[PDB]
């Protein structure tokens, strides 16, 4: 939740 | 005995953290030059080792088995929150007890209790640090016990928000039952001595550790001259 560059990273 | 399915899952784990953990340290040529002249001189430093270092612990998170069949939100929850903590516990393999310091291959990035405090902590904070470091050292831990243990930290059922919990408590069971079962058929006496039960307890240590840099990091990162030191990573991730 407003997490782009972790969420980027997990993917 | 240790399953087809168990042998498995070390082998992989193995294999995931030596890909996102190079012993030579050769990237820390990146990170912003570390000063040890000067209040917070070593933070741009260590904020970038900290940033390359969640980096790295995401890249061994995604390689271990169920971690994926877990939601977006849950892997996000579960990377926040223990982040610090496995960066703590990768960091026992530079740390050495000739000199209680974290030892990255040269003076200029070898890193001791006043470094660490040019960083904007203190002692309550750096001291129990150092005593984790030094009772995770004292296990003298198989590299396969090692990275089971970063393993069970992420895949924790208990950390706030996590919707599904049973899976991620499905998840950790494999990997710790993984370790009970590797402990005893793989580390001979008397190493092996409650040796599952102290390294759960070291999860516990993690959790006061947890807290207290949250804490620190709350205050350091309030002042805005000091998260302008930061990296974009670290603020999203520790907070802002
Ligand atoms: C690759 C690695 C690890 O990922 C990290 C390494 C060391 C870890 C350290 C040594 C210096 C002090 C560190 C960075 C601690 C320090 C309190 C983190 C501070 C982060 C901040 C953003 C300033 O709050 C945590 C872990 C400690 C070296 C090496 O073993
Ligand atoms: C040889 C390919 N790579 C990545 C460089 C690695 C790195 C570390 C390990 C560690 C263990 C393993 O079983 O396989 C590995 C492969």
């Amino acid at each position: 939740k407003n997490h782009p560059m972790l969420m980027n990273l997990l993917k | 005995k240790l399953s087809e399915e168990q042998q498995h899952i070390i082998a992989i784990l193995l294999d995931a953290h030596h890909k996102t953990y190079d012993p030579t340290y050769a990237d820390f040529r990146d990170f912003r030059p570390p000063v040890r002249m000067s209040p917070l001189s070593m933070l741009p430093h260590l904020a970038d080792l900290v940033s390359y270092s969640i980096q790295k612990v995401i890249g061994f998170a995604k390689m271990i088995p169920g971690f994926r069949d877990l939601t977006s939100d849950d892997q996000i929850v579960l990377l926040k929150s223990s982040a610090i903590e496995v960066i703590m516990l990768r960091s026992n393999q530079s740390f050495t007890m000739d000199d209680m310091s974290w030892d990255c291959g040269s003076q200029d990035y070898k890193y001791d209790v006043t470094d660490v405090s040019k960083a904007g902590h203190t002692l309550e904070l750096i001291e129990p640090l150092i005593k984790f470091q030094v009772g995770l050292k004292k296990l003298n831990l198989h590299e396969e016990e090692h990275v089971l243990l970063m393993a069970i930290c992420i895949v924790s059922p208990d950390r706030p928000g996590v919707q599904d919990a049973k899976l991620v408590e499905a998840i950790q069971d494999r990997l710790s039952n993984t370790l009970q079962t590797y402990i005893r058929c793989r580390h001979p006496p008397p190493g092996s001595h409650q040796l599952y039960a102290k390294m759960i307890q070291k999860l516990a240590d993690l959790r006061s550790l947890n807290e207290e840099h949250s804490k620190q990091y709350r205050s350091l990162s309030f002042q805005p001259e000091n998260s302008m030191k930061l990296t974009p990573l670290v603020l999203e991730v520790f907070g802002n």
